[PDB]
C-alpha cells in the first residue's frame, strides 16, 4: 500500500510549519460528447421502397429512435453551457501586467493566435486528436467562443476577485487580493505583504512546470480522448453491422430484391429488418446510458466553476491538495481544465505547547492560535504558519481559577496598558 | 405537422425525411447475349450420361 508512519503524539508536543509553499495543479473533466442523428429509415432500407413498406409494419420504432438520439443531441449544448456560460460580461484585462509580478502570460488569451487561445489552451487542443445515414452535428458554440469565455472568466478573476461572482466586478490591486485570499485560509495576512516576491515567484514557477507536464505527456488527457474514441468506436460497429446477415442468405439487400419471388423476400427480409432494427437499439440504449454520465460530469463542472473560480473553497479536497486559494479556467476538446491554486504547510518544526496559562490565579486562554514554548518563553502563534509573539492580556481571554482545566502551566500574561500608566 | 401528428407546432427547429432525400435512383437493362440457350440438345438426348 504505502510507506508507514509512526505520528509522534503526546499531550505535550506540537509541530507548527515555519514555512509554505504555493502549488499548482491541473484538473481534466468532460462536459459534451459527438453529437450524433439516424434517420432510420435510410439505415434499416437503404432507400429500398419494398423494405420500408414492410418498416410501417413495426409502426412508431423509427420515430422514437430518432427522438431519444435528439434529445441527447440537444442536452450536449446544455452542458457546455452549464459549465461555460457562468459569467454575464465579457470582461478584459487592461494591457499593462502589473499584478505584484505574478505572470499570467501563459494561460491569458495570446494575441498571436487567430482563434483566441491562451498558450496552454493550444497545447489541450493539439494533445487530444461515420457516413451510411449516420450523421454528425456540430457543437452550438465554436472553440473560439468558449475560448472567449474562458478569457472572461480569467479577466474577470484577476481583477476583482469574488465581487464579479456576487455581484458587479469590482477592481482591487492583485497583491491586496492574495491577502485577502490568505486571510481565507487562515494565515493573517501581513504574512503575504512580508514575504511577496518569493510569493510571485513559487507561482511563476509553477505555471512554467505546466508547460512541460502538458507538452511533454498525452497521458493526462486520455480522460477526455475516451469520449471521442468511444463515440467513433460506436458508430464504427453501428456500421460493421450492415455486414451481418442475420439469418437472412444475404446482406445486401438489393440480392433479395433481385433473386427472390415476394413470398420469400417478405421472409428474408424481414430477418435482416429485425436485426438492424435490434442493432440501432442496441446503439440508441448505450448513447442514452452514455449521456447520463456525461451530464453527471457536466454538473460536477459546473459545480467546480461555480465554487472554486468565482469564490474560495471551504470544502476540504474539492479543489486539490493544500488549502484553497483560487482556480483558473483552460478550454479543452469535450471538456474543461481547471488550474487550481493552493497554500500547502512546508517544514515543521516541534513545540511544547500547553491548552491554557495560569498568571496570578487567573487562567487565560489565546483568543486565537496556541500557546507555544521554545523551552523557556511562551508565546502565541497563529496556527497555520509560525508567528511567535508574547503572551499578553490583549491576546488572551480569561475564564475562572487555574485549576479546571487539565495539564494548565505558569507564566506570567505581559500587560501592555501598564508601562504607559507608569509614564 | 404530419412528422409530428399534430396540426400545431410551438417555435423550434424539427427533423424529417419524406420528399425523397436522395437525387434520381433508378435502375434497367443488362450484358448481351447472342443465341438461344441449348437446353434440347440435353433435355432430348437420346440417352442420359451415367
Ligand atoms: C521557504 O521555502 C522556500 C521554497 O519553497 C524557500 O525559498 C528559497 O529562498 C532562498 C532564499 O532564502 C532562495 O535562494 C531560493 O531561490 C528560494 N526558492 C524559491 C523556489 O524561490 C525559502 O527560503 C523558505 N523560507 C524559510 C524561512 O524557510
Ligand atoms: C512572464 O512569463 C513569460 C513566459 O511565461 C516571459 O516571456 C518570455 O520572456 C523572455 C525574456 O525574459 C523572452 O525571451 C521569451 O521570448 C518570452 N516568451 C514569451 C512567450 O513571451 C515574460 O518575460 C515574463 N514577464 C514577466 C514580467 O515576468
Ligand atoms: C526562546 O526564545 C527567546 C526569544 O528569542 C530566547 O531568549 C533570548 O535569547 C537571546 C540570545 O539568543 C538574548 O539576547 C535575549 O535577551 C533573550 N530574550 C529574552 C526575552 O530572554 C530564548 O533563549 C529561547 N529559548 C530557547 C530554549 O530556545
Ligand atoms: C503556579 O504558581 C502557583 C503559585 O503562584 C503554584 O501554586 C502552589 O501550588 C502548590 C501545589 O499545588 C500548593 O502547595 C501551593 O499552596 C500553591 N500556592 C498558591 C499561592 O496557591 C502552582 O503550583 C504553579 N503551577 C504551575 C503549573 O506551575
Ligand atoms: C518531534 O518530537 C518527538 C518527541 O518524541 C520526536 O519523536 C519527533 O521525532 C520530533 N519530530 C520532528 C519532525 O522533529
Ligand atoms: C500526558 O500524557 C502522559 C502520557 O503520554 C501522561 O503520563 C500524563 O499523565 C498526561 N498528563 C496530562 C495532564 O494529561
Ligand atoms: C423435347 O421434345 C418434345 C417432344 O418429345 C417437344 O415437345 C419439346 O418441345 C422438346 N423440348 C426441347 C427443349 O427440345
Amino acid at each position: 500500500l504505502g510507506a508507514e508512519n509512526s505520528v509522534a503524539y503526546s499531550n505535550n508536543s506540537i509541530a507548527i510549519p515555519t514555512n509554505f509553499t504555493i502549488s499548482v495543479t491541473t484538473e481534466i473533466l468532460p462536459v459534451s460528447m459527438t453529437k450524433t442523428s439516424v434517420d432510420c429509415t435510410m439505415y434499416i432500407c437503404g432507400d429500398s421502397t419494398e423494405c420500408s413498406n414492410l418498416l410501417l409494419q413495426y409502426g412508431s420504432f423509427c420515430t422514437q429512435l430518432n427522438r431519444a438520439l435528439t434529445g441527447i443531441a440537444v442536452e450536449q449544448d446544455k452542458n457546455t453551457q452549464e459549465v461555460f456560460a457562468q459569467v454575464k460580461q465579457i470582461y478584459k484585462t487592461p494591457p499593462i501586467k502589473d499584478f505584484g509580478g505574478f505572470n499570467f502570460s501563459q494561460i491569458l488569451p495570446d494575441p498571436s493566435k487567430p482563434s483566441k487561445r491562451s498558450f496552454i489552451e493550444d497545447l489541450l487542443f493539439n494533445k487530444v486528436t461515420k457516413f451510411n445515414g449516420l450523421t454528425v452535428l456540430p457543437p452550438l458554440l465554436t472553440d473560439e467562443m468558449i475560448a472567449q469565455y474562458t478569457s472572461a472568466l480569467l479577466a474577470g478573476t484577476i481583477t476583482s476577485g469574488w465581487t464579479f461572482g456576487a455581484g458587479a466586478a469590482l477592481q482591487i490591486p492583485f497583491a491586496m487580493q492574495m491577502a485577502y485570499r490568505f486571510n481565507g485560509i487562515g494565515v493573517t495576512q501581513n504574512v503575504l505583504y512580508e514575504n511577496q516576491k518569493l510569493i510571485a515567484n513559487q507561482f511563476n514557477s509553477a505555471i512554467g512546470k505546466i508547460q512541460d507536464s502538458l507538452s511533454s505527456t498525452a497521458s493526462a488527457l486520455g480522460k477526455l480522448q475516451n469520449v471521442v474514441n468511444q463515440n467513433a468506436q460506436a458508430l464504427n460497429t453501428l456500421v460493421k453491422q450492415l455486414s451481418s446477415n442475420f439469418g437472412a442468405i444475404s446482406s445486401v439487400l438489393n440480392d433479395i430484391l433481385s433473386r427472390l419471388d415476394k413470398v420469400e423476400a417478405e421472409v428474408q427480409i424481414d430477418r435482416l429488418i429485425t436485426g438492424r432494427l435490434q442493432s440501432l437499439q442496441t446503439y440508441v440504449t448505450q448513447q442514452l446510458i452514455r449521456a447520463a454520465e456525461i451530464r453527471a460530469s457536466a454538473n460536477l463542472a459546473a459545480t467546480k466553476m461555480s465554487e472554486c473560480v468565482l469564490g474560495q473553497s471551504k470544502r476540504v479536497d474539492f479543489c486539490g491538495k493544500g488549502y484553497h486559494l483560487m482556480s483558473f479556467p483552460q478550454s479543452a476538446p469535450h471538456g474543461v481544465v481547471f488550474l487550481h491554486v493552493t497554500y500547502v504547510p512546508a517544514q515543521e518544526k516541534n513545540f511544547t505547547t500547553a491548552p491554557a496559562i495560569c498568571h496570578d490565579g487567573k487562567a487565560h486562554f489565546p483568543r486565537e492560535g496556541v500557546f507555544v514554548s521554545n523551552g523557556t518563553h511562551w508565546f502565541v502563534t497563529q496556527r497555520n504558519f509560525y508567528e511567535p509573539q508574547i503572551i499578553t492580556t490583549d491576546n488572551t481571554f480569561v475564564s475562572g481559577n487555574c485549576d479546571v482545566v487539565i495539564g494548565i502551566v505558569n507564566n506570567t500574561v505581559y500587560d501592555p496598558l501598564q508601562p504607559e500608566l507608569d509614564s | 405537422k404530419c412528422t409530428l401528428k399534430s396540426f400545431t407546432v410551438e417555435k423550434g427547429i424539427y427533423q424529417t425525411s419524406n420528399f425523397r432525400v436522395q437525387p434520381t435512383e433508378s435502375i434497367v437493362r443488362f450484358p448481351n447475349i447472342t443465341n438461344l440457350c441449348p437446353f434440347g440438345e440435353v433435355f432430348n438426348a437420346t440417352r442420359f450420361a451415367s
